C-alpha cells in the first residue's frame, strides 16, 4: 500500500513534521494508508455482514457495487483533487474543510469514530509493515504512528 | 475577587473552550468565544476584535509549524488582502454614519447602493467645488472623488459605473481601470501598468486635481513616497493607501518588510501615540501583519492588559503567534537566527504576568489560563502547565478546592485540575514534597495521604508521635489531635490493605499501641496498661527473653528507642503500684529483669532512668 | 559542553571588565600569565557555540544544530554540516522510494560535496586553517572521494 500511495501522491511526506494540527496541508501518506486500512478492513465486515444474510472476494470490480461509504468515497476524492492541484479556487476552502474532518479520526485525536480492533489492527499493521522496512526514517515513522 | 467585570467575561468563556477540549468536544472558534464580551463594552473594543477575526481568517495550513505559515510569501499575501478589506469596509461604514446619524439610521431607510452613497457623502465632505479638479463632474460631482471614495469604500463596481458614464472625458484611462478590476490582487499587467505610470509621471506628476493622482497611483502603486496628504488625511487612509501600493519581487517601489519596518522603526509608538489614543498604533501593527508587537504594545496599557493576552491566545491556538523559544528573554525581541523584520513574543511570560494578578484569590479562573501553557516545559523538563499549579498551591494554600479533599472516611472528592489530567500523582507530591522540607509534617502528611502515598505518610506519622507518645492526651491537646488522625489513617489503611515497607509500618503501629500504653497508664487502668506491654515484647520480663530482646533494640526505629527510658519507667512504676497492694516474687522477678534490660541498652537518659529504676525495685523487697 | 556551561558566567562578567572572586587554596594554581582578556572573549563565546552545535547534533537535534553550525563561517562548521549531511543523504540514497524523496536525498550529498570542497580550497591556501580543522586533512580528502564516487 505504502507503494501504491507513492505512485499516486509523488513527494508527500510519510510524516509531516506539524504533526500538532489537523489542517491538511499536513497531509502524510501515513494518514492515507491508515486511510485506506480502514476502508478496507471496514468494507471486508460491511460484506460479510451482507453475505451472512444471503463469493464476496469472487466478484470482480466492475460488477461489485461501491463498496466504501460515500463519507471515505467523498474524503478520499478530496484530498485526491487538492493534492493533485485539480480543485476549485472557489470549492477549494470547502475540499478543505472536508479534509480537516477526518484527520482526527485517521490521527486517533478527540472524537475519534475507531473501534478498538480497527486501532489494534492499524497498530500492529503498521509494526510489522514497518519492522520489515531498511531504512532508519521509515522504521521510526511507522513504529511511531504504531 | 481581583478581577474586573470585563475580566471575569472573559474567564468565564476562557472556561467554556477549556471545557470543551477537556471533554473532547469541537475546537470552537476563539476569536468568537472573545468578542462574546466585547459587545458588552464600548465599540473600541468591538471593533478591535472584528479586526482580529479578519486578520487571521486565513486559510492556513493545519498541523503546520508557525514560523513557516508566517515566512510563507503565500499566507503574507492575504493578511494584505483581509487588511485592505477592513480598511475598505471600515471606512465604509464612517461614510454611512457621515450621512445618516446612527447606523440604525441608515438601516431603516435602507443602505442605498455605494454609488449614491458616496454621491450622498459627497454632498457633505466638500460643499462647493475646488477649482483644481479635472474632467468635469458625473451626475453633479467631480469624476475623480466618486473613483476615489468609491475604491476607498471597496466597491470596484460602483467605481466603474462612474468610468462608463464618463467614456469620452476619461480618455484611454477606461481600458486601464477595466483592467485592474479584472486582473486578482490588485495589479495590472507589466506592460500595461508601465504605459500608465510612465504617463503619469509624464505630465502628471503635479496634477491640480489630487484625486486623480490619488487614483493613478493606487492602480499603478506608484509614488510610494507621496502620501497624497491631499485625500488621505486619516491614519486608516494611509494603512489603507499604502498596502494598495506594496509590492512583491528596485525603484519607487515599497514592500511589506519595508513597510511593516519602516512604519514602526522610524515612526514607534511615539508619533501613534502622542494623540493618548492605544489603539490607533495597535491597529497600525495588527493590519501590517506585525501581531506580536501590537500584542506587547498593547499588553503594556494597564487598562487593555486583558484584551491584548487573548488577541494572543487567538493567534496562540491558530498557529499564527510566534512564540520565543528561551523562557529568560524579554517581552519583546527579535530571535538572532531569525531576520530582522520578525519579532517574537515570549508569551510564557505574558501568561505569567497576567496571571499573578488574580491568582491569589481566585485560583480557578488562573488554571483556566495556565492551560494554555500545557505544550510547553522548561529546562528541567517539568510541564509547565503542572508546575504552575504546584506554585500556585503552594502559594494559596488552596488544597480542598484545587486538590480535592480527602476526608477522614475514605472518600476523594475530585479538584478543580482532576478536570484537566487524570495523573495527578507528581504534582500533590510536588506540593507534599516542599510542605515536608518547611517542616509542615502534619500537612505533608495529609497530602501525602491524599496520592495514596503510605511510605511517606507513615514516615512523618512516626516522627509527629514520637515526641508525644508518653506525654498527656488531654481535650483539644497536640496528642488528641494527632493521635485521632494517626487512627483515621490506620483503620482506612487497614480496611484498605495498604502498608508501607515493614520497617516504617511495624513502627508506626508499634507507636499506636504504645501511644495507648501511656492513655492507660496515665489514667490509672493499671491492670490493662500492664496487659497491653506484655503482648508487645518489647520490655523483657522473664530473665529467658533479655537476650532476644536487646537483640532487637539494635534495630529498632530511633522514633522507638527515644521513648524506651518512659516506656522501662512507667512499666516500673506499674509493677510498683502493684507491689504495694508467689505474686510478690513473680513481681521482683519481672522487676530484676527490666533492670538488667535497661543495664544492657545504651538509651536516652540512661542515668537517671537505671537509678530510678534501681531504687523502685528495692522499695519492693 | 559542561565545561563550557561554567565558564561563559564568568567570561559575561570578564567581557565587562570585571573582577573575578579568586580562589581559596585551590587545587590547579591561578596566574595571571594566561588571564582571559577581552580581545579573546567573542572567539571563546563563538568556539563555545560550536560545542553546543555539535553536542546537539549529536543528541538529534540537527535543525538546531546546522541552524547554529551555518551561523559562523568556521573550518571546523564545514566539517560538522558536511558530516550530518551526508549522512541524511547516505542512508536514503538506495532504497526504494517515493522518487521526489530521492531528488531531496541526492541534493544533501551535493551539499556533502561542496563543503569537503571548501575546507581543502581554504586549507590549501592558509596554514593556520589546516590547524583548525577537526580532523586530519587527509581524512577530508578521504571522505570526499568516496563522497563524489557515490
Amino acid at each position: 500500500i505504502r507503494k501504491w500511495l507513492k505512485q499516486l501522491f509523488h513527494h508527500l511526506p510519510h510524516e509531516t513534521s506539524r504533526l500538532e494540527t489537523n489542517a491538511p496541508e499536513s497531509i502524510c501518506i501515513l494518514d492515507l494508508e491508515v486511510f485506506l486500512l480502514g476502508v478496507v478492513y471496514t468494507s471486508h465486515l460491511q460484506l460479510k455482514e451482507k453475505c451472512n444474510s444471503h463469493q464476496p472476494l469472487c466478484l470482480p470490480l466492475p460488477v461489485c457495487k461501491q463498496l466504501c461509504t460515500e463519507r471515505q468515497k467523498s474524503w478520499w476524492d478530496a484530498v485526491c483533487t487538492l493534492i493533485h492541484r485539480k480543485a476549485v479556487p472557489g470549492n477549494v476552502a470547502k475540499l478543505r474543510l472536508l479534509v480537516q474532518h477526518e484527520i482526527n479520526t485517521l490521527r486517533a485525536q478527540e472524537k475519534h469514530g475507531l473501534q478498538p480492533a480497527l486501532l489494534v489492527h492499524w497498530a500492529e499493521c503498521l509494526q510489522k509493515t514497518g519492522s520489515g522496512l531498511n531504512s532508519f526514517y521509515d522504521q521510526r515513522e511507522y513504529m511511531g504512528r504504531s | 475577587s481581583s478581577l474586573d467585570n470585563i475580566e471575569m467575561a472573559y474567564a468565564r468563556q476562557i472556561y467554556i473552550y477549556n471545557e470543551k477540549i477537556v471533554n473532547g468536544h469541537l475546537q470552537p472558534n476563539l476569536v468568537d468565544l472573545c468578542a462574546s464580551v466585547a459587545e458588552l463594552d464600548d465599540k473600541s473594543i468591538s471593533d478591535m476584535w472584528t479586526m482580529v477575526k479578519q486578520m487571521t481568517d486565513v486559510l492556513l495550513t493545519p498541523a503546520t509549524d508557525a514560523l513557516k505559515n508566517r515566512s510563507s510569501v503565500e499566507v503574507r499575501m492575504e493578511f494584505v488582502r483581509q487588511a485592505l478589506a477592513y480598511l475598505e469596509q471600515s471606512y465604509k461604514n464612517y461614510t454611512l454614519v457621515t450621512v445618516f446619524g446612527n447606523l440604525h439610521q441608515a438601516q431603516l431607510g435602507g443602505v442605498p447602493g455605494t454609488y449614491q452613497l458616496v454621491r450622498s457623502f459627497l454632498n457633505i465632505k466638500l460643499p462647493a467645488p475646488l477649482p483644481g479638479l479635472q474632467d468635469g463632474e458625473v451626475e453633479g460631482h467631480p469624476v475623480w472623488a466618486l473613483i476615489y471614495y468609491c475604491m476607498r469604500c471597496g466597491d470596484l463596481l460602483a467605481a466603474s459605473q462612474v468610468v462608463n458614464r464618463a467614456q469620452h472625458q476619461l480618455g484611454e484611462f477606461k481600458t486601464w481601470f477595466q483592467e485592474y478590476m479584472n486582473s486578482k490582487d490588485r495589479r495590472l499587467s507589466p506592460a500595461t501598468e508601465n504605459k500608465l505610470r510612465l504617463h503619469y509621471r509624464r505630465a502628471l506628476r503635479n496634477n491640480t486635481d489630487p484625486y486623480k493622482r490619488a487614483v493613478y497611483c493606487i492602480i499603478g502603486r506608484c509614488d510610494v513616497t507621496d502620501n497624497q496628504s491631499e485625500v488621505a488625511d486619516k491614519t486608516e487612509d494611509y494603512l489603507w493607501l499604502k498596502l494598495n501600493q506594496v509590492c512583491f519581487d528596485p525603484q519607487d517601489r515599497l514592500t511589506l518588510s519595508q513597510f511593516q519596518k519602516q512604519l514602526l522603526e522610524d515612526y514607534g509608538e511615539s508619533h501613534f501615540t502622542v494623540n493618548q489614543q492605544p489603539f490607533l498604533y495597535f491597529q497600525v501593527l495588527f493590519l501590517t501583519a506585525q501581531f506580536e508587537a501590537a500584542v506587547a504594545f498593547l499588553f503594556r496599557m494597564e487598562r487593555l492588559r486583558c484584551h491584548a493576552v487573548h488577541v494572543a491566545l487567538v493567534l496562540f491556538e491558530l498557529k499564527l503567534l510566534l512564540k520565543s523559544s528561551g523562557q529568560s528573554a524579554q517581552l519583546l525581541s527579535h530571535e538572532p537566527g531569525d531576520p530582522p523584520c520578525l519579532r517574537r513574543l515570549n508569551f510564557v511570560r505574558l501568561l505569567m504576568l497576567y496571571t499573578r494578578k488574580f491568582e491569589s484569590t481566585d485560583p480557578r479562573e488562573a488554571l483556566q489560563y495556565f492551560y494554555f501553557l500545557r505544550d510547553e516545559k522548561d529546562s528541567q523538563g517539568e510541564n509547565m502547565f503542572l508546575r504552575c499549579v504546584s506554585e500556585l498551591v503552594i502559594e494559596s494554600r488552596e488544597f480542598d478546592m484545587i486538590l480535592g479533599k480527602l476526608e477522614n472516611d475514605g472518600s476523594r472528592k475530585p479538584g478543580v485540575i482532576d478536570k484537566f489530567t487524570s495523573d495527578t500523582k507528581p504534582i500533590i507530591n510536588k506540593v507534599a514534597s516542599v510542605a515536608e522540607n518547611k517542616g509542615l509534617f502534619e500537612e505533608a502528611a495529609k497530602l501525602y495521604d491524599l496520592a495514596k502515598n503510605a511510605d511517606k505518610v507513615l514516615e512523618l506519622m512516626n516522627k509527629l508521635l514520637s515526641p508525644v507518645v508518653p506525654q498527656i492526651s488531654a481535650p483539644q491537646s497536640n496528642k488528641e489531635r494527632l493521635k485521632n488522625m494517626a487512627l483515621s489513617i490506620a483503620e482506612r489503611y487497614r480496611a484498605q490493605g495498604i502498608s508501607a515497607n515493614k520497617f516504617v509500618d511495624s513502627t508506626f503501629y508499634l507507636l499506636l499501641d504504645l501511644i495507648t500504653f501511656f492513655d492507660e497508664y496515665h489514667s490509672g487502668h493499671i491492670d490493662r496498661a500492664f496487659d497491653i506491654i506484655e503482648r508487645l515484647k518489647l520490655v523483657p520480663l522473664n530473665q529467658e527473653s533479655v537476650e532476644e530482646r536487646v537483640a532487637a533494640f539494635r534495630n529498632f526505629s530511633d522514633e522507638i528507642r527515644h521513648n524506651l527510658s518512659e516506656v522501662l519507667l512507667a512499666t516500673m512504676n506499674i509493677l510498683f503500684t502493684q507491689f504495694k497492694r508467689d505474686r510478690d516474687s513473680q513481681l521482683r522477678s519481672q522487676a530484676r529483669t527490666l533492670i538488667t534490660f535497661a543495664g544492657m541498652i545504651p538509651y536516652r537518659t540512661s542515668g537517671d532512668t537505671n537509678a530510678r529504676l534501681v531504687q523502685m525495685e528495692v522499695l519492693m523487697n | 559542553v559542561h565545561y563550557w556551561k561554567k565558564v561563559l558566567p564568568l567570561l559575561k562578567i570578564i567581557k565587562k571588565k570585571n573582577s573575578i572572586p579568586e580562589p581559596i587554596d585551590p587545587l590547579f594554581k591561578h596566574f595571571h600569565s594566561v588571564d582571559i582578556q577581552a580581545s579573546e572573549i567573542v572567539e571563546y563565546e563563538e568556539d563555545a557555540h560550536i560545542t553546543f552545535a555539535i553536542l546537539d547534533a549529536v543528541n538529534g537535534n540537527i535543525e538546531d544544530a546546522v541552524t547554529a553550525f551555518e551561523s559562523i563561517k568556521s573550518v571546523v562548521s564545514y566539517w560538522n554540516l558536511a558530516l550530518i549531511f551526508h549522512r541524511k543523504a547516505e542512508d536514503i540514497e538506495n532504497d526504494a522510494l517515493s522518487p521526489e524523496e530521492q531528488e531531496e536525498c541526492k541534493n544533501y550529498l551535493r551539499k556533502t560535496r561542496d563543503y569537503l570542497i571548501k575546507i581543502i580550497d581554504d586549507s590549501d591556501s592558509n596554514l593556520s586553517v589546516v590547524k583548525k580543522l577537526p580532523v586530519p586533512l587527509e581524512s577530508v580528502k578521504e571522505m570526499l572521494n568516496s563522497v563524489m564516487q557515490e
